[PDB]
């Protein structure tokens, strides 16, 4: 059973910053005393984290409001808890959290954890009640109050509890617990750690390395999750429904993982002791571009680590016409191999999913194009080339294959760049008594050229004696029949083969894939997928002139930089989502933390446009504009103030301008030591 | 202007090559990273991508070596020019045909 | 283990870079599987007369599967642009379907049993070894050692290196295993190159 | 001969015309190593077993 | 693949060593000239020593 939730005092939850916590070993490979550079999924430094109070404390004059929202599980979740008396028990994961879809459950009802992969029918607001009270039928009770039923369960795992429990010392919020959940390759990975904190709230700006805890091979689709509470007040929900929300104090912090590049550092024990988020600030990017945690005084030309594409768009021509695969594969009869029918497939959408409950393809060998990337690859020319052959000869339909069929009948070329499909059809064109209608050439004075057809019907000069047009002693008819008795082994049953020859060109798309289209981002950093053509960059309207049949135009050296949208016929322009001219000026890590930024050959009006400050972290947006807007002859120098003095050069910057870290704290009334940019 | 122009041209020319050499296939099916990524799945496009990476890295190494050699030659020329400046402008030289 | 029974024609779809009915809606083998796929015909074991009709398979799905995913859904497929709730309407099919193993079909329809083993080589104590036996332990000469799934030439020597309880080997500065742990004695060894070039 | 005792024969003094073996059998496997199947009609050998 | 990569690395190291050796050879020639012109005698060249 379950009880509903008449909460009315709900308010928008607060937000905090994940300073440096949320770093986990993103692999199983042992590493000792090495500085590695991975770009797996990590929680960004100083990232936004949502704070939930869950229960509302009834001590402050009495509040009985429960707030347990359902949260998205976008590609990894970081969960932090500061409670002490086991207020947070476990978690539930799933897609619909119903009996129609399998789900995952983790519960710590006693000094051992239980994990189940059943198909629970979760109620609206699950919770956990009875904990421990003697003489009340509540001491050591393994009640659930979470799911109504559970059927068709797959994986169950009972083991040691995650962390230490009990030790109730109210007012301290001790035992800060951190977890990272990541569902990849079917494996559900939980990384865990706990530290003895004593602060009331506002998690300290400290670094925590999360050792791996479990790797469950559950293999389920997880997109939403919820937190399991321990709503006891000495038993479940007392009295009638609700009126049982009192559980002391509750609070948990939720953050979402994003693909980021890190500089994790390992000690002699193989434990991560420090890390650098190669997105947070120019100092971190300078550390990453030279792979060291200590940066000395000077200027450094960093790599590109600021902007990462976050949205993907797809633009395919608006056709919406299913391809006649049913009209070809389900034909009454196919042409014989010696005279193979060639058909121009056009104006299709090429949905292979249609041909599933009709046939089972025994061979789907694709050349030049991977079978996986066939649903998102628009073509410009497709041919069918269908014919029926013997089973043992189906292997002869290959580029570099020789044999009777591949030398006298078909002779597939060496750059076919298509897909060969072949399926058994002993139940369709193998009538009783022998079909004897599918002919094949057996004799030929030479071999066949690629994609050639020879309907000759001549007399083969097999012997050294002319015979005119009669079957003599050494003069055979070139063609012969197979004979499809519906009793021969699989080595003689008729196999139907269709060989599609794709053609990717700078021409308008004709045969696309089942993939649909999305909206059109026009000023941000996106992963675009135009006609069979994907790439990362920034789109922009342009005045480029395009030929009527042209689809895309390249750069100086084979780099497609101006595509034509297939849905609006307007010309776009692709610019790289990277401006490498950023030079970081640092007085040394063991002298200060402030840095100066020099964007190459840009005035201080296009810098937010140039480096895409709208897609960057706020710390970078600090180094985009502001008060220090000094302009030089080699791009302007946001980050440092300009003085009218003429001190000696300390750190070279560009044409004439230098910079130095000066102890202006004595000269200036309030401003401390700072970076200055004088002239040499 | 002679050699004073030449070095500049050389540098520019080198850079131009470093761009015009991005179209070399290096054994890959096509010298376009986007085309390979759109046509082939990761497990099979990986080898082509490594081929392109090796070719472009070798190109960068060749450019760096050429730059190092040219920088050595320019360093020798600059040392000669500094000696001439400190010996024929800041004084008088008795060396025959030096200035 | 990951054992299941499929149709003969579809046994070629158990591959990393393969697409098809099972490869998109049922199994979806990953791209770094680094294991071994075994498959054998079993028309004489689970193809009873009259049709087995017990081995089910998914045919409809609103999308593809992520690698190593399992989908026991039992829903109604929205094949048509008309909601139908939980009844088999005009364009609403049951997703799962039966094969039917009559012991008379061709080899393209006979049941094939497939087991896909996914190995995992790590710096962890060995669990599933091979039939190869063990030998003695040379401790001061130049030998070709083969410790847990790990072979190499060198000279072994006793050492005072400190190893974590689960650790099995330790490498050099640049990815060169130089200190292995003997599995039979749990003592720590040290590998020096069998070559002094000076 | 059975697989456990396979017969080894020295083929010599041939012209090795595979076109003869077309209206006799259908080779279910013709997999070649080191030498391409296409370039087998113009490659003299020195030892065949 | 590994052999080709490591051979390329060795070639790069050898080329860098050759360039550095050329620079050091030039510096040593300058040092020898200074040693035989300012220690074994007196130089009238301005700012040479
Ligand atoms: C926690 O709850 C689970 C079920 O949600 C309990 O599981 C079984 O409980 C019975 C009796 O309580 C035991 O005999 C079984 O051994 C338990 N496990 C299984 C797999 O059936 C569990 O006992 C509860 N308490 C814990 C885990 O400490
Ligand atoms: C879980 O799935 C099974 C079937 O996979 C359902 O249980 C029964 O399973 C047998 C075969 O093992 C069938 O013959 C029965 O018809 C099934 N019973 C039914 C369909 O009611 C079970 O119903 C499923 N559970 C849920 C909650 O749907
Ligand atoms: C195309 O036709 C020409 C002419 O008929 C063929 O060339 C003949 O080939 C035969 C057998 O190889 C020779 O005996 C003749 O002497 C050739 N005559 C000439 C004029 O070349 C050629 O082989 C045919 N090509 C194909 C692929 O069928
Ligand atoms: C295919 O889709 C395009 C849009 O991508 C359709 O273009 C629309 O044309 C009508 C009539 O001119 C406009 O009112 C719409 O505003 C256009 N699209 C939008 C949403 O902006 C096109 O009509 C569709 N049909 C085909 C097959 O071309
Ligand atoms: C995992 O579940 C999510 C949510 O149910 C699936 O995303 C849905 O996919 C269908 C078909 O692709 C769309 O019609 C829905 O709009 C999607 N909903 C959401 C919320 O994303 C996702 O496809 C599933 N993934 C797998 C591998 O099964
Ligand atoms: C693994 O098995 C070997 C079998 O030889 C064990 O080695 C023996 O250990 C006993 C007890 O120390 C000695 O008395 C024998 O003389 C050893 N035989 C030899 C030559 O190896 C070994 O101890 C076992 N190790 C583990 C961890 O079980
Ligand atoms: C986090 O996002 C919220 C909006 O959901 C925003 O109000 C808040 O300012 C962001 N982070 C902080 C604490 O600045
Ligand atoms: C809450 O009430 C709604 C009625 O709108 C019901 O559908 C739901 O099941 C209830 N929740 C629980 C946990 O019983
Ligand atoms: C992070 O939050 C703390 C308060 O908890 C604040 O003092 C600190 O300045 C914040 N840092 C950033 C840049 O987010
Ligand atoms: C490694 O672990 C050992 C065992 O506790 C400990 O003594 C040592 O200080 C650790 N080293 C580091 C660098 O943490
Ligand atoms: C194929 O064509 C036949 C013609 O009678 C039709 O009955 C069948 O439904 C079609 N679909 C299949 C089985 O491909
Ligand atoms: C396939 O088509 C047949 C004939 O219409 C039908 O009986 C069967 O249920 C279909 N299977 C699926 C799930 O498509
Ligand atoms: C920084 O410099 C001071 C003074 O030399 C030194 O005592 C300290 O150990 C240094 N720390 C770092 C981070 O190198
Ligand atoms: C862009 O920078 C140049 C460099 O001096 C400057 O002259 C020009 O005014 C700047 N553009 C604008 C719009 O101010
Ligand atoms: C130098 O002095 C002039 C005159 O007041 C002022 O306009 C300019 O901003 C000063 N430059 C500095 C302080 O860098
Ligand atoms: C092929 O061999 C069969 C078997 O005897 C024979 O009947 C047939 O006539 C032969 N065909 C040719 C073209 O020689
Ligand atoms: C094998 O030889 C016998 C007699 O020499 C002949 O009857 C038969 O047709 C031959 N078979 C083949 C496949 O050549």
């Amino acid at each position: 059973q379950c009880v509903n939730l008449t909460t009315r005092t709900q308010l928008p939850p607060a937000y905090t910053n994940s300073s440096t916590r949320g770093v986990y070993y993103p692999d199983k490979v042992f590493r000792s005393s090495v500085l590695h550079l991975t770009q797996d999924l990590f929680l960004p430094f100083f990232s936004n984290v949502t704070w939930f109070h869950a229960i509302h404390v009834s001590g402050t004059n009495g509040i009985k409001r429960f707030d347990n929202p359902v949260l998205p599980f976008n590609d990894g979740v970081y969960f932090a808890s500061t409670e002490k008396s086991n207020i947070i028990r476990g978690w539930i994961f799933g897609t619909t959290l119903d009996s129609k879809t399998q789900s995952l459950l983790i519960v710590n009802n006693a000094t051992n954890v239980v994990i189940k992969v059943c198909e629970f029918q979760f109620c609206n607001d699950p919770f956990l009640g009875v904990y421990y009270h003697r003489n009340n039928k509540s001491w050591m009770e393994s009640e659930f109050r979470v799911y109504s039923s559970a059927n068709n369960c797959t994986f169950e795992y009972v083991s040691q509890p995650f962390l230490m429990d009990l030790e109730g010392k109210q007012g301290n919020f001790k035992n800060l617990r951190e977890f990272v959940f990541k569902n990849i390759d079917g494996y559900f990975k939980i990384y865990s750690k706990h530290t003895p904190i004593n602060l009331v709230r506002d998690l300290p700006p400290g670094f925590s390395a999360l050792e791996p805890l479990v790797d469950l091979p559950i293999g389920i689709n997880i997109t939403r999750f919820q937190t399991l509470l321990a709503l006891h007040r000495s038993y479940l929900t007392p009295g009638d429904s609700s009126s049982g929300w009192t559980a002391g104090a509750a609070a948990y912090y939720v953050g979402y993982l994003q693909p980021r590049t890190f500089l994790l550092k390992y000690n002699e024990n193989g434990t991560i002791t420090d890390a650098v988020d190669c997105s947070l600030d120019p100092l971190s990017e300078t550390k990453c571009t030279l792979k060291s945690f200590t940066v000395e005084k000077g200027i450094y030309q960093t790599s590109n680590f600021r902007v990462q594409p976050t949205e993907s768009i797809v633009r395919f021509p608006n056709i919406t016409n299913l391809c006649p695969f049913g009209e070809v594969f389900n034909a009454t009869t196919f042409a014989s191999v010696y005279a193979w029918n060639r058909k121009r497939i056009s104006n299709c959408v090429a949905d292979y999913s249609v041909l599933y409950n009709s046939t089972s393809f025994s061979t789907f060998k694709c050349y030049g194009v991977s079978p996986t990337k066939l649903n998102d690859l628009c073509f410009t020319n497709v041919y069918a080339d269908s014919f029926v052959v013997r089973g043992d000869e189906v292997r002869q339909i290959a580029p570099g294959q020789t044999g009777k069929i591949a030398d006298y009948n078909y002779k597939l070329p060496d750059d076919f760049t298509g897909c060969v499909i072949a399926w058994n059809s002993n139940n369709l064109d193998s009538k009783v008594g022998g079909n004897y209608n599918y002919l094949y050439r057996l004799f030929r004075k030479s071999n066949l050229k690629p994609f050639e057809r020879d309907i000759s019907t001549e007399i083969y000069q097999a012997g050294s004696t002319p015979c005119n047009g009669v079957e003599g002693f050494n003069c055979y008819f070139p063609l012969q029949s197979y004979g499809f008795h519906p009793t021969n082994g699989v080595g003689y049953q008729p196999y139907r083969v269709v060989v599609l020859s794709f053609e990717l060109l700078n021409a308008p798309a004709t045969v696309c894939g089942p993939k649909k289209s999305t909206n059109l981002i026009k000023n941000k950093c996106v992963n675009f997928n135009f006609n069979g053509l994907t790439g990362t960059g920034v789109l922009t309207e342009s005045n480029k002139k395009f030929l009527p049949f042209q689809q895309f135009g390249r750069d100086i050296a084979d780099t497609t930089d101006a595509v034509r949208d297939p849905q609006t016929l307007e010309i776009l322009d692709i610019t790289p989502c990277s401006f490498g001219g950023v030079s970081v000026i640092t007085p040394g890590t063991n002298a200060s933390n402030q840095v100066a930024v020099l964007y190459q050959d840009v005035n201080c009006t296009e810098v937010p446009v140039a480096i895409h400050a709208n897609q960057l972290t706020p710390t970078w947006r600090v180094y985009s504009t502001g008060s220090n807007v000094f302009q030089t002859r080699a791009g302007c120098l946001i980050g440092a103030e300009h003085v009218n003095n003429s001190y000696e050069c300390d750190i070279p910057i560009g044409a004439g301008i230098c910079a130095s870290y000066q102890t202006q704290t004595n000269s200036r009334s309030v401003a401390s030591q700072s970076i200055i940019a004088y002239t040499m | 202007l002679g050699k004073l122009q030449d070095v500049v041209n050389q540098n520019a020319q080198a850079l131009n090559t470093l761009v015009k050499q991005l179209s070399s296939n290096f054994g890959a099916i096509s010298s376009v990273l986007n085309d390979i990524l759109s046509r082939l799945d990761p497990p099979e496009a990986e080898v082509q991508i490594d081929r392109l990476i090796t070719g472009r890295l070798q190109s960068l190494q060749t450019y760096v070596t050429q730059q190092l050699i040219r920088a050595a030659e320019i360093r020798a020329s600059a040392n000669l020019a500094a000696t001439k400046m400190s010996e024929c402008v800041l004084g008088q030289s008795k060396r025959v045909d030096f200035c």
